[PDB]
């Protein structure tokens, strides 16, 4: 097998069982990891659902490769203890992570310099009787925390609300739509699903931005 | 990490070739003399060629067979190259060229070919059957690994012994070592392989529209011989005179004429040094035995 | 003391010596200083990496931990300032086990450092100092303490020891302690009396050493 | 269109190194010649398949001189020959009152490989030598061409064997064999053997009427324990050498 | 045991091919002129082959780069859709595949005027399609084409073919069926000549036949870069006849 790790004996396995409008909820925490120098935490709890993870800064870093203009962001999803979600299913939530904070980051301000964005899928309860696209727009939130705490040169505190299988991120309070994801759902639904991630927006930057101002 | 080397040296072993010299003091198709020692352990072995040195184990566990072939044991062996026989190496290079061209000739050499009888691997099926190892291990490079490594693998397998074994269903009885004897292990075949080392006087055309064959073949190149070779070509075979592979990957071209030429060549090169070894594993087990003898009247 | 070794005996690399302790066979290889590569380099003092193989199977964490303790000893040994945006590779290649690789590492440890020794002399690197290392058991049920033990008495030893020395003055000075292993059960107490043993044996381990150094090597000298 | 292609009138070549025979025969090299041997079987009268061929020297040293010879056929049966795949096919020879039913062709067995009297024939040769305690000094696995003297009924050897008036050195050779068979009849038997005695009866059929009325049996007299303690001897001390050559596909 | 028939006694193959007989051949030049200089197609039989050049161009770091001549890459795929039963895992690093990475570059390290172009890349790109048997010397007569697909300095034709050996009798291109049921070699041969680039032998063979054997693939190699040659002339002579 992997000769780089201690995977026990081959013929083990691990262990089998069989069966014998609502609030979400945040408590957000900065300046807590001394390596980085962009921190912040995530707890989230709704309704079944408990959810806690961490996003990790570094930067700016040297590029070894060659010039550029202007700054470049790297991104990870990495599981955590209980919750495995797939390989592929990681890296496309990865583009499309990048794609709205192309529209943040005053890169051109950072010349020859790299951003290194490590995202941690900690822990998560389903306790309830598209599993990742209920946790897209908490990851923003914790991004953008962090990168404030970096202290990087930052447009807007850009945001994601989520309306039942839908992500839609936001700027300028919301008057702009800056990352757009759908499943399944209805058909037509946008008008409506135009408001429950805005309102959630609309809660959301305020709590982050109680957050820091208050610290 | 290169090896570097001047052109006037270059120069030089080609035109031994051309007056029929090579610098070792052996013939063109003469090969080294092999020293064959066994460690106190069954399956070790310690085999040396002069300047190139190698060793190798045999050991053996308890494991479950494949789905694959559910009849039959597992096998398999490890030749990684430790930087310690020589500075070219990187650690552990699974990945390199050369390791794979030491590779799957031994591949094919002992696995493909089936010398040893993986079915008499079988202790239950498909529930408890046997993991044999061979771990090669490099000491230090003149050449000849591919052919060393041929041997001290086969070498291996026939100082090997297994111990006792007894079944009940899941009561799979391994008895002590001493009480109950270690029993060693059938070989269908014992192969031999041959490097042979290739070397152009000439340009490119008149090795392929020059009409005349003239190309040099030698045995066991050493190591300043081996980084000038135009061609790399090894054939293996046994006593029962079946061929059991040929590789020639490409390198210089070269007539077929020849290549028969050559292989007769190793046939009686090879039947000799192969009933060397099997004096050696009697009279070695003939020692072991006497000193059995030197042992039961002693105690 | 049925130990022995060989110097000068691979041929393409810089230092090489046999092992021979009572049932271990073990080889080291030197090589160095040679050209480091990029990610290796430092610019004042030598890097050193380090490599060992062992008898059976592949390169593991197994492996990995007694390299890296062994990484620590060497580093006082070697007069690193001497060779700046330097490397020497070092590799030991385990042979016999002579010790339950599943269950133990003890010997191995005292026997390649022993191992790496010597082969740096052959290499004739700057180094520092005479070093030795032993293997110590004390037995579970005799509760008492063997220097050098078996592996049978390994089964029944409680707690299983190395210990690496520094040697000057002649080798008779214990200049520093390099590496004590202190693993299985123990107390305070006995481990003054454990250091106190092999506060003898492994300058009576280099008593031995000193001539074997000068008797394979000064034939190699010229006069 | 497998038998080799003379029929009755084939000899084998006098010249063992003739270019031809060479051309006939590249492993000629390794074929002896022990013609120059005094060659005699103990055979049924009713036999023409005859698989025996004997000698028995006596060398100065102290011991006698075992030479035994078996057909070789081998040189022409081969794997690719469809006449070897009816050796599979019939798998044997059958052995009855009326008749014998042969697993291979008559011109072949019963002629050109059968080990009868000063025909040159292909035998595959074996050398033993042994003391007067039975103890065997050397082994010595060869082909041959031999050239024998008779071949003996189940009663003409027993008149050779205890007669005391034929004798010259054929039968000093064979009054060596049933002496130190009855240590190889011992010492089997010691080391732990049984010997029954069945006489699986032999219906005399009366010769000069069709349908059997009378009832006869099977004796075994001393030229039995002669021959056979040396033919379990061909099938051990061989198979000590192939076990040894051989140790995973040996028959 | 088989239960099928391998060679008829009336001289007959699967097929009901001889012997010395051969599938259907067929090459194609410039099938991608958007893609590279070098574009080639081959179907033999139901081995269908894409096969792609690269070259003689800037290499990527100037690491990989010599002041003497070319460097040679070569990218095997195997599809898992390559055979009859659809292949589980990836073949990208799967030491089978390396061997005969390093086999065509010292196949190629000899035709290739590699003087005459140094600092410079060249790069060979495999596409396996349809897997038929015969499977090495079918890469071989792929490749031949696509360097002269850009015509690229070099030497010879150089032809490859297996041939394969039922207990006495040699088979002349034979297929997978086949190949898992007795021992076969393939020759890589070069142009007209007798001397070889590629040989390899995987299965047992007896000495005795190999003389004969290695005598047979000649005639169907000299009939292989016989059949690329006008192929490509009729392709070449369709070029200035309408360009000009």
């Amino acid at each position: 097998q992997d000769r780089r790790r201690l995977l026990g004996p081959a013929a083990a396995k691990p262990m089998a069982f069989s069966n014998t409008e609502s609030e979400q909820e945040l408590s957000l925490h900065t300046g807590f990891i001394e390596n980085c120098n962009g921190s912040a935490l995530v707890e989230a709890r709704s309704l079944g659902h408990q959810t806690s993870l961490i996003s990790a800064v570094y930067g700016p870093r040297s590029i070894r490769g060659s010039f550029t203009s202007q700054g470049t962001i790297s991104i990870q999803l990495k599981n955590g203890l209980l919750e495995k979600y797939n390989t592929n299913e990681l890296k496309e939530v990865s583009s499309f992570l990048m794609g709205i904070f192309n529209s943040v980051v005053n890169l051109s301000r950072y010349p020859k310099s790299g951003i290194d964005i490590f995202v941690y899928l900690t822990y998560d309860k389903d306790l309830t009787n598209s599993q990742i696209s209920s946790l897209i727009p908490h990851c923003i939130t914790s991004i953008t925390l962090a990168l404030a705490d970096a202290g990087i040169e930052l447009v807007d505190m850009a945001g994601a609300g989520e309306a039942n299988g839908t992500v839609v991120s936001f700027i300028k309070n919301g008057e702009e739509i800056v990352g757009f994801w759908k499943d399944d759902g209805d058909d037509e639904d946008l008008l409506e699903c135009l408001d429950r991630c805005k309102e959630q927006y609309n809660r959301y930057r305020d709590l982050m931005i109680s957050c820091l101002m208050n610290q | 990490k290169d090896i570097e080397i001047s052109a006037s040296e270059s120069k030089f072993i080609l035109e031994a070739l051309r007056q029929n010299y090579r610098l070792d003091g052996r013939s063109f198709d003469q090969f080294r003399d092999v020293e064959i020692t066994f460690g106190k352990e069954f399956g070790d072995v310690s085999v040396k060629m002069g300047n190139t040195k190698v060793h190798c184990r045999i050991s053996c566990q308890i494991a479950q067979p494949y789905e694959d072939r559910p009849f039959e044991g597992l096998f398999v062996i490890s030749t990684e190259i430790s930087p310690m026989a020589g500075s070219q190496f990187e650690n552990g290079n699974i990945t390199g060229e050369d390791e794979v061209l030491c590779s799957r000739i031994i591949e094919k050499s002992v696995r493909r070919s089936g010398a040893l009888d993986v079915e008499g691997l079988c202790i239950v099926a498909g529930s408890k059957c046997w993991a044999v190892r061979a771990d090669v291990h490099f000491l230090d490079c003149d050449g000849g690994f591919i052919d060393a490594s041929c041997i001290a693998v086969m070498a291996g397998l026939m100082h090997f012994k297994k111990p006792d074994i007894t079944v009940h269903g899941e009561q799979i009885i391994v008895h002590p070592v001493n009480e109950r004897e270690p029993v060693p292990l059938g070989i269908l075949h014992i192969p031999i392989c041959v490097t042979f080392s290739f070397f152009n006087p000439q340009d490119t055309e008149e090795n392929i529209k020059g009409e005349t064959n003239s190309e040099i073949s030698i045995i066991d190149a050493t190591l300043k011989e081996e980084l000038l070779r135009d061609g790399v070509l090894t054939v293996t075979l046994n006593k029962n005179r079946e061929v059991v592979q040929v590789s020639k990957a490409g390198g210089l071209p070269m007539d077929a004429l020849t290549l028969m030429k050559c292989c007769h060549e190793a046939y009686s090169i090879i039947e000799k040094i192969t009933d060397q070894i099997l004096q050696l594993l009697k009279e070695d087990s003939e020692k072991r035995n006497k000193y059995a003898a030197m042992l039961t009247s002693e105690n | 003391m049925s130990v022995q070794a060989e110097i000068g005996i691979l041929d393409h690399v810089d230092g090489s010596s046999e092992f021979v302790s009572q049932d271990t066979k073990v080889i080291c290889s030197v090589t160095g200083p040679i050209e480091p590569k990029a990610r290796q380099e430092l610019p004042t003092q030598l890097a050193l990496e380090i490599i060992v193989r062992p008898a059976k199977g592949v390169a593991t964490t197994r492996e990995k931990v007694l390299e890296d303790k062994l990484r620590a000893v060497l580093t006082p040994l070697i007069t690193r300032h001497c060779y700046p945006r330097q490397l020497c590779q070092i590799t030991c290649q385990i042979l016999e086990s002579g010790e339950d690789e599943a269950e133990f590492s003890l010997r191995e440890l005292s026997c390649c450092i022993n191992a790496a020794f010597l082969a740096l002399v052959d290499a004739g690197i700057a180094l520092n100092s005479m070093c030795a290392s032993i293997p110590i058991a004390i037995i579970k049920d005799t509760s008492d303490i063997i220097v050098d033990p078996t592996a049978e008495q390994l089964k029944i030893s409680l707690s299983v020891h190395t210990l690496a020395l520094e040697f000057v003055n002649g080798g008779k000075v214990v200049k520093n302690v390099l590496l004590l292993d202190s693993n299985g059960d123990f107390n305070e107490d006995q481990l003054f009396s454990l250091l106190e043993l092999g506060e003898q044996k492994c300058q009576e381990l280099v008593t031995n050493i000193r001539r074997i150094i000068q008797d394979n090597i000064s034939p190699r000298l010229v006069v | 269109e497998c038998l080799p292609a003379e029929g009755h009138d084939w000899k084998a070549p006098t010249k063992l190194d003739d270019p031809e025979a060479v051309s006939k025969d590249p492993l000629l090299t390794k074929r002896k010649d022990l013609r120059d041997k005094l060659i005699c079987s103990i055979d049924p009268p009713g036999c023409v398949d005859i698989n025996d061929a004997l000698h028995a020297k006596k060398l100065p040293n102290g011991n006698w001189e075992v030479g035994v010879h078996i057909a070789d056929v081998t040189h022409f049966v081969k794997p690719g020959t469809a006449l070897d795949a009816e050796g599979a096919a019939r798998g044997t020879s059958v052995y009855l009152v009326d008749k014998r039913i042969d697993m291979l062709p008559m011109l072949l067995g019963t002629d050109l490989c059968s080990l009868k009297p000063y025909v040159d024939r292909f035998a595959f040769s074996v050398i033993w030598e042994l003391d007067d305690s039975a103890n065997i000094v050397n082994v010595n696995f060869m082909k041959s061409v031999i050239r024998s003297r008779e071949a003996f009924s189940y009663e003409q050897a027993q008149l050779r064997i205890d007669d005391k008036t034929q004798n010259d050195e054929l039968t000093m050779g064979m009054r060596a064999l049933l002496k130190l068979s009855v240590k190889l009849k011992q010492k089997r038997l010691e080391a732990g053997a049984l010997n029954l005695a069945s006489p699986e009866v032999k219906v005399h059929m009366d010769s000069e009427t069709s349908d059997p009325n009378e009832v006869e049996i099977k004796k075994l007299l001393a030229t039995n324990s002669l021959v056979e303690e040396f033919m379990l001897l061909a099938n051990i001390s061989v198979a000590r050498k192939i076990y040894d050559a051989f140790p995973q596909t040996a028959m | 045991m088989s239960r099928l028939e391998i060679y008829s006694p009336e001289g007959l193959r699967l097929d009901g091919r001889r012997w010395n007989e051969l599938r259907r051949f067929e090459s194609s030049i410039n099938t991608h002129p958007h893609a590279a200089d070098g574009s080639s197609y081959m179907e033999q039989g139901n081995n269908k082959i894409i096969t792609l050049v690269k070259g003689p161009k800037e290499p990527r770091l100037k690491s990989q780069m010599d002041t003497s001549k070319a460097l040679l890459n070569v990218s095997v795929n195997i599809t898992k859709f390559s055979k009859f039963e659809r292949s589980k895992s990836s073949h990208k690093n799967e030491r089978r595949v390396l061997e005969i990475q390093t086999s065509l570059v010292r196949m190629f390290e000899k035709n290739v005027m590699l003087n005459i172009y140094p600092r410079t890349v060249i790069d060979i790109e495999i596409h396996v399609l349809e897997q038929d048997g015969g499977i090495m010397g079918s890469l071989i007569n792929g490749i031949t084409l696509a360097l002269i697909d850009a015509g690229i300095s070099m030497f010879d034709y150089i032809s490859g073919i297996s041939v394969g050996l039922y207990d006495t009798t040699p088979l002349l291109d034979t297929n997978s069926l086949e190949e898992n049921a007795m021992s076969t070699v393939t020759l890589g041969v070069v142009g007209k000549s007798e001397k070889l680039s590629l040989l390899l032998v995987e299965d047992k063979i007896p000495l005795d036949r190999l003389e004969n054997v290695l005598a047979i693939g000649i005639a169907g190699a000299h009939r292989v870069r016989d059949l690329m040659d006008e192929e490509l002339r009729k392709h070449a002579q369709k070029r200035v006849s309408n360009a000009s």
